[PDB]
């Protein structure tokens, strides 16, 4: 009993931005996975590293989920680290990180932000949300928009037949931390 | 037809060795 | 005597805006090279190319000056060869010309504008007045100002006892051309 | 103060490539 929400957290409506997502941590419970593993067709799956044949036996401290919508071939970039401007500003995992993301496409569920480059590269999870100027130029922009000076994030919105690979794909990552001194959260017997 | 080019578990509907998989369900999983 | 007219240029009562500079073309006449230099204390004459006695000896066909505002901090860029949007995004001028540049200060004389993102930018000596908006995003502002759509002019504020790199002063480019159809020169006297 | 390179003689009060050294007779110039 007490299975995870899984479900509910993933056929959520109105999904979060991609440059601002929402790490919810995924308490003791019971978690089915094949809900996950088997679904309704399309759907598809990019699991790495430790595969669920047996994380059905082994167990787990506890996971972390992460929901986004990133649209466009670029969801490529969420894999082993590679450079690209999306993996590099909108956060990169790490290489001995072992989780698994799951991707499908959305149009008929779907104003939507998209963040732009960063002054520097960024270290693996955290969270940028930020509205500031992007100071390119030496000399100092210290305020409204001008030369070197662009504000962050930009937009796709209410893009119907954009094209086959224009269209709006939508990702979860889940990650498996063992903490020292595991406590719960098992898989089904 | 989907089938897993990682020697194992071949898929069906109605690149590259990194580690385990099972990919390319959708048209989005090759490049070529 | 005709003598070539330049007091009427200089000591102009309205003197127009660096967005819409008034481009003056000069007739056929015979030029006083005196008040030219040592005019009112303090002012610029940086130029490249002249000797007085050149010009002194004979005048040319034709003549197109032009004459515009900026403050302190922005001088270099009317120089040939530089860059900077300050000012090339609203001038430039060719590796090859000849003319001069001339300064003087207006802040006991003085809603004006300043010229911000151009589609491109433009070769020496055109012409550009645009209130249509400027974007720099994927979503069409098409009105009002919005994400990423500002209004396309700034303005300069004069505010009087501001520093000193932070005043204006104004600018007149002199060009010396001698064009085809030679059969028309210049006399001296 | 101010020091050019033409060999031309300076004006008298009370760094790029350029041609007339009858000029910085102001505080624009120089660094």
């Amino acid at each position: 009993t007490n299975l995870c929400p899984f479900d509910e957290v993933f056929n959520a409506t109105r999904f979060a931005s991609v440059y601002a997502w929402n790490r919810k941590r995924i308490s003791n419970c019971v978690a089915d996975y094949s809900v996950l593993y088997n679904f309704a067709p399309f759907f598809a799956f990019k699991c790495y590293g430790v595969s669920p044949t047996k994380l059905n036996d082994l167990c787990f401290t506890n996971v972390y989920a992460d929901s986004f919508v990133i649209r466009g071939n670029e969801v490529s970039q969420i894999a082993p680290g590679q450079t690209g401007n999306i993996a590099d500003y909108n956060y990169k995992l790490p290489d001995d990180f072992t989780g698994c993301v799951i991707a499908w496409n959305s149009n008929k569920l779907d104003n939507y932000l998209y963040r732009l480059f960063r002054k520097s590269n960024l270290k693996p999870f955290e969270r940028d949300i930020s509205t500031e100027i992007y100071q390119a130029g030496n000399k100092p922009c210290n305020g409204v928009a001008g030369f070197n000076c662009y504000f962050p994030l930009r937009s796709y919105g209410f893009r119907p037949t954009y094209g086959v690979g224009h269209q709006p794909y939508r990702v979860v990552v889940l990650s498996f931390e063992l903490l020292h001194a595991p406590a719960t959260v098992c898989g089904p017997k | 037809a989907t089938i897993s080019w990682s020697g194992q578990e071949p898929a069906y509907a109605d690149q590259y060795t990194g580690a385990s998989y099972s990919i390319l369900r959708d048209q989005v999983g090759y490049d070529y």
